[PDB]
């Protein structure tokens, strides 16, 4: 109730501010969806921790450890070894170095299917591409061979840093295509 | 038809609340149009606001029974069962139990077809910080203002009581809010969309300086509650009524505050670029209609908002869209 | 204990206070200065707590579409149209549905598959995660996002999750693979 009255006060002062609000209870969301000037298409959003909590653990009923797989993607962390860690802890912690990033696919991806683009990102770029913004426009997760990469398609990657995913934007089918070590994929390949 | 024993109000023999309770299907099946909706926020244990003081004016005996506005109360049922002992004598009354925030309720109620939606709260007037006290009423106002209807939204007529005056800034948009402005200068108050108890406080000083002026306002705002009715109610037997003698029934010609439009009919000649003093003298002379102010659109060039102009100058220009506040006998 | 058990029952527990995670498990080597995400019960998917969600605020600012991605997955598909319908207060309206809307029954789902048997078992028998990834994507459109590996490789049924392994990461025949799939 206190946070809804802050949203109302912000939106009363100026309607077009993007407001992002943390809500503790799901039934309280309806009250702010009904504010006249709240608009999810303008980017307003309510991070409902009750909805999200139960959603993450419910996916663990479908895939037993998935709440941990997925919650680690949404906090920024860098992998940092220490010699007392067992093998399983180092494997785990390297996995926690991952986050999910959005970046534009380079023109070298144009007219590939999503499966070719995902094979290419994984094998050459060391990037796990898992979804794309299909141009209104809509998110598609792991789309089948029927979906081509259109020009300037935004892709969704799992990677260790934003410095990694840039490689999808800089990759070039003539200039970089023979590179052995991914650190050399750089500088737009002009 | 039957009246209170002093002739002043329309009256009905008692009933149990279940004669007037309705579910959403019954409310939706009813032809609710031009009605009054009361969005009552209450807990079962919260204090009695005395809704009779709301309903009793709406049942002034100087109205004919066919022009009495139907009334529907949306609110907590356990609260309404302890209010009901006071309401059970009024006709054309109905209850839809449940929260006024539930848009289902509002749609069954035909909220888009009412002549006024009243938002009112029985809750504790200092339950938390002064930012939270009116959140139920503000959310209800914003909710209704945001609804859309099939063949709307901001066109629904609203009045909201505020427990804390400085919350009036949240009640409206396109507004230019400022916390140092006192309630009476704010756009929602100037439009008749807000009310709060603080504007009543100088009834104490006016009650001292001229007692008769306090009786004037009362005869108007109560619709005619004379001290004889207050005595009858103080006997605790409830509001006694029945069929009434022609001698008391003569008092059905009280004067009422009414509102009339300059868009059409005999007065439209003044709406077409005349002046308020021409209108005043004409209406008084031909009809005995005494004009006390105007209700003018704010956006003269958009929104349905209107502002009130008490007693304009003689040479004040009229617009064909103006509505006139008047005192009248028919 | 159960007649024809115990620690083999699959559990996930929400914790109101993160530092209580140390009591949730034994054979564990507890330390109160370790943050929840490094603890064995969290690394195994046995614990959850609201504190790991907090950077949904910052990610909601930096890329709105990524917050919609996670949602379409974790909610199973609650679009803003359903949130609007629920905000009408009439409850979740439903019935028999048209073939035009029923087309959306092919959403992508997060699934888990085992390398113990079937066509992928060739990779579980000492192959590498990149071989498995390229094969599964090509033949089945199955996109692999991680592994769920036993901690005791030499005892207990506990498993840990490995998000996005290297291309040359060795597989074990007991590994389970997290995947995105359409059937
Ligand atoms: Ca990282
Ligand atoms: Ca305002
Ligand atoms: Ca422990």
């Amino acid at each position: 109730a206190a946070n809804i009255m802050r949203v109302i006060s912000i939106k009363n002062y100026h309607s077009d501010i993007k407001v992002i609000v943390q809500l503790l209870q799901y039934h309280n969301k309806a009250y702010l969806l009904n504010i006249p000037s709240w608009d999810w298409k303008r980017g307003d959003d309510a991070v409902c921790v009750a909805e999200l909590k139960l959603g993450f653990i419910a996916q663990s009923c479908l895939a037993p450890g998935f709440s941990t797989l997925m919650a680690n993607l949404f906090t920024m962390r860098s992998y940092k070894p220490t010699p007392e860690m067992s093998q399983w802890q180092t494997d785990y912690m390297r996995g926690t170095g991952m986050e999910m990033y959005t970046e534009y696919l380079s023109s070298a991806f144009n007219a590939l299917t999503f499966p070719e683009a995902a094979e290419l990102c994984f094998s050459k770029l060391k990037l796990l591409l898992l979804a794309i913004e299909v141009r209104e426009s809509t998110l598609a997760i792991n789309p089948g061979p029927k979906v081509k990469i259109e020009n300037a398609t935004q892709g969704f990657f799992i990677a260790e840093s934003a410095e990694e995913v840039k490689r999808a934007f800089y990759y070039c089918k003539n200039c970089h295509a023979n590179v052995s070590d991914v650190r050399q994929i750089k500088k737009c390949k002009c | 038809r039957k009246f209170d024993s002093t002739g002043m109000f329309h009256w009905c023999p008692d009933r149990p609340l279940n004669d007037c309770l309705q579910d959403r299907s019954q409310a939706s099946a009813s032809g609710l149009r031009n009605h009054v909706v009361v969005c009552l926020f209450a807990d079962a244990a919260s204090p009695l606001i005395g809704l009779r003081n709301l309903v009793m004016p709406l049942r002034a005996s100087n109205f004919h029974y066919h022009e009495l506005k139907p009334t529907i109360i949306v609110g907590n049922l356990d609260y309404l069962h302890r209010e009901w002992k006071t309401l059970q004598n009024f006709p054309k009354l109905s209850i839809l139990p449940g929260s006024p925030l539930n848009r289902a309720n509002l749609r069954a109620v035909n909220i888009n077809l009412c002549d006024m939606c009243v938002i009112v709260s029985a809750k504790d007037r200092n339950m938390e910080d002064p930012n939270l006290v009116d959140k139920e009423a503000i959310l209800c106002s914003l909710n209704i203002k945001a609804m859309t209807f099939d063949d709307a939204g901001a066109n629904v007529p609203l009045i909201t009581e505020l427990a804390n005056d400085s919350n009036v800034q949240f009640l409206d948009q396109d507004d230019d809010d400022d916390p140092d402005t006192e309630l009476y200068m704010t756009q929602p108050f100037a439009c008749g969309t807000a009310f709060a108890v603080s504007v009543l406080d100088s009834l104490m000083s006016t009650s001292y300086f001229n007692d008769n002026a306090l009786t004037l306002i009362r005869t108007l705002i109560t619709g005619g509650a004379t001290p004889e009715l207050e005595q009858i109610l103080a006997e605790g037997a409830g509001m006694r009524g029945g069929y009434c003698s022609p001698a008391v029934l003569a008092n059905r010609d009280r004067c009422r505050v009414a509102q009339i439009s300059l868009f059409d009919g005999p007065l439209a000649q003044f709406g077409q670029g005349g002046h308020y003093g021409e209108l005043f003298v004409y209406a008084l002379r031909h009809f005995g209609i005494l004009c006390i102010g105007l209700y003018r659109f704010r956006d003269t060039n958009p929104s349905s908002k209107r502002y009130v102009i008490t007693n304009p100058p003689e040479d004040f220009p009229l617009l064909p869209t103006d509505q006139v506040y008047v005192l009248t006998y028919k």
